[PDB]
RNA sequence: GUGAACAGCCUCUAGUUGAUAGAAUAAUGUAGAUAAGGGAAGUCGGCAAAAUAGAUCCGUAACUUCGGGAUAAGGAUUGGC
RNA sequence: CUCUUAAGGUAGCCAAAUGCCUCGUCAUCUAAUUAGUGACGCGCAUGAAUGGAUUAACGAGAUUCCCACUGUCCCUAUCUA
RNA sequence: GCAGUCAAGCGUUCAUAGCGACAUUGCUUUUUGAUUCUUCGAUGUCGGCUCUUCCUAUCAUACCGAAGCAGAAUUCGGUAAGCGUUGGAUUGUUCACCCACUAAUAGGGAACGUGAGCUGGGUUUAGACCGUCGUGAGACAGGUUAGUUUUACCCUACUGAUGAAUGUUACCGCAAUAGUAAUUGAACUUAGUACGAGAGGAACAGUUCAUUCGGAUAAUUGGUUUUUGCGGCUGUCUGAUCAGGCAUUGCCGCGAAGCUACCAUCCGCUGGAUUAUGGCUGAACGCCUCUAAGUCAGAAUCCAUGCUAGAACGCGGUGAUUUC
């Protein structure tokens, strides 16, 4: 998370370390991201930093629009498809990588989201649940 | 305590056990063990198996 | 010169040597503080860890995401049978430390620590404690000589307890001796409390209670001769090194001309006296009662024993501790429950848990049905039963 | 016999059943492997390993000495009666 | 314009395996590149059978990138002889 | 390379908040030289991976002291090595330069730590190419390409393992001593409050979690399959069927038990004595002063609480103690 994030995460399974290329579902143009950085990982030696559901991701466009591609930008993980653990007991998990773009302070530069968001990034980013469909 | 039913068998699944999995257009299946979600990921028909 | 990156060290210096220990019963390093104005009772308790099972309940945290909301923890179930009190151990204060002077047995003791005390059962003559019921045949002078001295010196008294190991499913039938201490006030009482309990069981209701921290001792389930990866974790070698990628690098520096103490070498893991602190327990249940297992949310009448049992146990017919999160200690082996050392308010103690639902399914495969009559009615009938 | 085949695998005719053995299954090895999520971020270096693989049909670029590139690339089908 | 040689590097090509200064300058590939490629060049010491320049095809040759793929790595774990 | 001494000046005014010329005294030796003392009947010489330990000239964390410190931020200094210091592109590189995370991403030593630990990419061979130089053979801190990494079973050290002898044997203990670990951040609230003209913007207490490390553990989830447990399939063999053999565990799906994973879960305690510093009373010095005598509060420090071993020549209690 970091700063500008409403709220605590509780920790699930990190799925998504640095060179990961997941999806981009939104009306901004992109079509994946390419995680270079995770905002609030260890400094261990010979880890790579990973990512999980609501972390928030520096990410590079590959794919999409020339615009936004060759250049850095932050990124919210909507989608993991790795199972992690609730506190409820469910081990769930999506069906593919996805994330959005996002600016450093928090707002969404989309206007809508076309697949499922998780509630532990509903909750944890206002501005995601403000546009996401069908939560979980 | 809620026991919800198995996507692809029709098992009851107790609460701290089973395994869900949501499908890309937010379907939310709910299987009982590490056999269902297996035969699942290779196109079975519960109505043959 | 200097580390390229610095890392930091891989495994706990405080934990070394990392030997084996002298038995399979975890001693007791220390007990609580003894208070003046408690009544006289026990400050620890010996088990049997049988078996682990998953619970759902209520998480009574305000302020948490989570508050009045189902959460699931993993629980062991430690076994209690009731144990008997056959020995007062007393102990002065010296300028080097306690010294054991009386040591007071009972008068009929039972074949369980007879058991103990004989490496060969079946060659012994059964002559334990012959000549010491010479004591008792006596108008009883000679008994409470023993006892006064105990009333006079030793300020702290200690108690010989065995647990009723033929109530229990073992296969070892031979009773485990262990010390507790007692932190009751008014020390000339407390050889006149176990007096009384000479060929008296004490159960768990007095001594352990709900939502309360507690401790635990036992010893580490051992894995032999292990390799130095898997002991210490350390980072493995890549795959082009000659004979080995499963080992440690170099070890140090040419200065010192020798090997430290504080590398990671190969050797035993497992089988270590450990001790782990603040473990809540969330049900103590009776053996004679009906349905251990029940909760008042559910209703129904099931015990806490899974469908065939629990995984190389069996059943449990006894008194039981239902504690919070994973013992140290495998299967089958004894354990020490020991009381907590300090008031712990921390805000995760002295919290009114209430459980919702206990799990009783298979562990021996994948637990599809609590009750076998839940199995009968959801499967109905087939070709046998008829 | 399967198969394009003196490939591999399996049996008949013919020769062997010889290479110090027994009891246990610790570490570390040599050899053969498998791993969720990510996909070389490891490393001097995709080293080693994995993936593709036969046949039939469709389709096949820059360039060129017009011979090639070419099995280019990229898709589909395959069993029993 | 001047000095001087027998003649004074022509057609091409180039930080190329040949460029000390250089990790040259610019552009592209990348989030980031002393690498790779495309150009400029008064080029310590490029150059015409000392063979120059360009080349289809070919290569257990040297190097760079991308797709597929994989414990190589994150991060180790297990089984067998 | 680092730290001083003096103070001409800079700092709107003011030498010493922070700096500081001209001079000058030293320390370190992680630079490079100087020397040739040791080694040429051989110390395997670069770099990285991996691993432990130590030093402080302290980057961050704990507690404080000064400021041209209002708050926030920043700068200087003290006690301090307890603890932390990275993921990457390129380069064989140490070094260097960017991207980016982070509380911060510091400098080092240990035969320029470490090749019977590894790699061998570079250079330090024999093949070959180009440039320059030489008539030539050939030379080149000029460039490029391909080029065998040997042995521990000895002693010691270390990680573990027993074990004779203290009348024998059995059980329950005491504890010398040795090791010792937890670290760090964000959010909610305090609080848009203190402060400030505004812009901007904290802190203690309380709560929810997270970073890294450590010890456990298999309920569940995930992995591993020689349970060759069951099912399916191909080639061939036993006349067919049934049931099987073989294909160096044949292949595929599932798979408990066991092992195992921040790809799983649980747990990581409390007092006392201090340093820096801030003070009390109080002289030296009728006053003034943290000090000279006394004394108070005080750091991630130290010692204990606790935890891990149990001196195999440290110790105590108790049971039994043989008849050809
Ligand atoms: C230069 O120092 C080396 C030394 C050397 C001698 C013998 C074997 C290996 C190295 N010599 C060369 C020519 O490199
Ligand atoms: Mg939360
Ligand atoms: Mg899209
Ligand atoms: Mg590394
Ligand atoms: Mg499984
Ligand atoms: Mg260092
Ligand atoms: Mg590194
Ligand atoms: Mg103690
Ligand atoms: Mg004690
Ligand atoms: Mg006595
Ligand atoms: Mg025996
Ligand atoms: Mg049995
Ligand atoms: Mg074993
Ligand atoms: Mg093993
Ligand atoms: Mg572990
Ligand atoms: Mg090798
Ligand atoms: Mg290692
Ligand atoms: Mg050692
Ligand atoms: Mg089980
Ligand atoms: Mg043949
Ligand atoms: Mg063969
Ligand atoms: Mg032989
Ligand atoms: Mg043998
Ligand atoms: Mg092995
Ligand atoms: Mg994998
Ligand atoms: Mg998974
Ligand atoms: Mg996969
Ligand atoms: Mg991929
Ligand atoms: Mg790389
Ligand atoms: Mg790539
Ligand atoms: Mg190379
Ligand atoms: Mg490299
Ligand atoms: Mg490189
Ligand atoms: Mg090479
Ligand atoms: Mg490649
Ligand atoms: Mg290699
Ligand atoms: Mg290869
Ligand atoms: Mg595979
Ligand atoms: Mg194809
Ligand atoms: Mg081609
Ligand atoms: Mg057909
Ligand atoms: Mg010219
Ligand atoms: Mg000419
Ligand atoms: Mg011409
Ligand atoms: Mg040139
Ligand atoms: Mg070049
Ligand atoms: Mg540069
Ligand atoms: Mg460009
Ligand atoms: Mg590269
Ligand atoms: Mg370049
Ligand atoms: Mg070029
Ligand atoms: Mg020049
Ligand atoms: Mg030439
Ligand atoms: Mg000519
Ligand atoms: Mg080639
Ligand atoms: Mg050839
Ligand atoms: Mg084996
Ligand atoms: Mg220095
Ligand atoms: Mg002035
Ligand atoms: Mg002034
Ligand atoms: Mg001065
Ligand atoms: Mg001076
Ligand atoms: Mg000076
Ligand atoms: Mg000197
Ligand atoms: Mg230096
Ligand atoms: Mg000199
Ligand atoms: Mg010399
Ligand atoms: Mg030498
Ligand atoms: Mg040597
Ligand atoms: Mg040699
Ligand atoms: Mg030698
Ligand atoms: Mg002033
Ligand atoms: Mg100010
Ligand atoms: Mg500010
Ligand atoms: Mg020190
Ligand atoms: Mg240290
Ligand atoms: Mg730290
Ligand atoms: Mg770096
Ligand atoms: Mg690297
Ligand atoms: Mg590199
Ligand atoms: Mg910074
Ligand atoms: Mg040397
Ligand atoms: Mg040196
Ligand atoms: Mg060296
Ligand atoms: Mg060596
Ligand atoms: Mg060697
Ligand atoms: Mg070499
Ligand atoms: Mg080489
Ligand atoms: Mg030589
Ligand atoms: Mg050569
Ligand atoms: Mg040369
Ligand atoms: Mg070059
Ligand atoms: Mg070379
Ligand atoms: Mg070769
Ligand atoms: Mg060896
Ligand atoms: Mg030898
Ligand atoms: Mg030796
Ligand atoms: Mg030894
Ligand atoms: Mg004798
Ligand atoms: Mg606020
Ligand atoms: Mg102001
Ligand atoms: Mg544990
Ligand atoms: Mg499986
Ligand atoms: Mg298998
Ligand atoms: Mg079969
Ligand atoms: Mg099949
Ligand atoms: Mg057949
Ligand atoms: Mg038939
Ligand atoms: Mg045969
Ligand atoms: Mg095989
Ligand atoms: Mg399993
Ligand atoms: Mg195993
Ligand atoms: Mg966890
Ligand atoms: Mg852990
Ligand atoms: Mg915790
Ligand atoms: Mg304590
Ligand atoms: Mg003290
Ligand atoms: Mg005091
Ligand atoms: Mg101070
Ligand atoms: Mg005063
Ligand atoms: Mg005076
Ligand atoms: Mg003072
Ligand atoms: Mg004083
Ligand atoms: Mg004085
Ligand atoms: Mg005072
Ligand atoms: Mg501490
Ligand atoms: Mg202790
Ligand atoms: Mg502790
Ligand atoms: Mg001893
Ligand atoms: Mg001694
Ligand atoms: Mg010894
Ligand atoms: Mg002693
Ligand atoms: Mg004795
Ligand atoms: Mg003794």
């Amino acid at each position: 998370s970091g700063n500008g994030a409403q709220g605590t995460k509780f920790r699930i399974s990190l799925g998504l370390p640095v060179g990961a290329i997941m999806n981009c579902a939104d009306n901004s143009g992109a079509r994946n991201l390419y995680i270079i950085a995770v905002k609030g990982s260890g400094s261990r030696l010979n880890r790579l930093p990973a990512a999980s559901l609501g972390d928030m991701v520096m990410a590079t466009v590959k794919k999409g629009k020339p615009e936004l591609r060759k250049k850095v930008m932050p990124a919210i993980v909507v989608r993991q498809a790795k199972s992690w653990r609730r506190r409820d007991g469910v081990f769930l998990y999506f069906e593919d990588n996805a994330g959005v773009i996002a600016n450093p302070k928090g707002e969404m530069k989309g206007s809508a989201i076309t697949g499922p968001v998780g509630k532990e990034c509903a909750d944890l980013w206002p501005r995601v649940a403000s546009n996401s469909g069908v939560v979980v | 305590m809620k026991v919800e039913i198995d996507s692809f068998s029709g098992a009851k699944i107790y609460p701290g056990r089973g395994t869900l999995f949501v499908r890309g257009d937010s379907k939310i299946f709910r299987f009982q063990n590490s056999k269902s979600a297996s035969l699942f990921k290779q196109r079975k028909n519960p109505r043959r198996i | 010169s200097h580390r390229k990156y610095e890392a930091p060290r891989h495994g706990h210096l405080g934990f070394l040597p990392r030997k084996r220990a002298a038995s399979i019963r975890a001693r007791v390093k220390a007990f609580p503080k003894d208070d003046r104005s408690k009544p006289v009772a026990l400050t620890s308790f010996l088990g049997y860890k049988a078996g682990m099972t998953t619970i759902v309940r209520d998480l009574d945290r305000p302020g948490s995401k989570f508050h009045k909301r189902e959460v699931v923890e993993a629980v062991t179930v430690v076994d209690t049978p009731p144990v008997v009190v056959v020995g007062v151990v007393g102990y002065v204060e010296t300028p080097r430390g306690l010294r054991s002077l009386t040591t007071v047995w009972a008068e009929h003791l039972s074949d369980e620590v007879k058991r103990r005390f004989y490496k060969n059962w079946y060659k012994s003559k059964k002559k334990a404690f012959t000549k010491y019921s010479a004591k008792y045949a006596q108008d009883g002078a000679g008994i409470e000589r023993e006892l006064a001295r105990i009333k006079k010196y030793a300020s702290v008294v200690r108690v010989l307890v065995h647990t009723q190991i033929r109530k229990t499913p073992l296969a070892q039938k031979k009773a485990h001796l262990a010390e507790i201490q007692l932190n009751g006030g008014s020390i000339s009482e407390k050889v006149d409390w176990a007096r009384e309990h000479f060929e008296k069981t004490v159960a768990v209701d007095s001594v352990f209670e709900q939502n309360e921290m507690i401790d635990a001792i036992a010893v580490t389930k051992g894995h032999g001769f292990e390799g130095v990866t898997h002991r210490w974790g350390t980072k493995k070698l890549p795959r082009k090194t000659h004979r080995g990628l499963r080992k440690v690098a170099c070890i140090g520096a040419w200065h010192p001309a020798h090997v430290m103490w504080s590398v990671a070498r190969a050797g035993q893991r497992g089988y270590h006296s450990r001790t782990s602190i603040n473990h809540k327990i969330y049900r103590v249940g009776k053996g004679d009662d009906e349905a251990n297992g029940a909760t008042s949310f559910d209703r129904t009448k099931k015990t806490i024993t899974p469908m065939g049992g629990f995984v190389h146990y069996g059943e449990i017919k006894n008194d039981f501790i239902m504690v919070k999160g994973c013992i140290p200690g495998n299967r089958k082996r004894i354990v020490t429950l020991r009381k907590s050392l300090y008031t712990n308010t921390s805000r995760k103690a002295l919290e009114e848990v209430s459980l919702k639902w206990i799990d009783t399914a298979s562990k021996f495969g994948k637990g599809r049905f609590q009750t076998p009559a839940e199995k009968h009615a959801f499967m109905g009938t087939l070709k046998k039963d008829l």
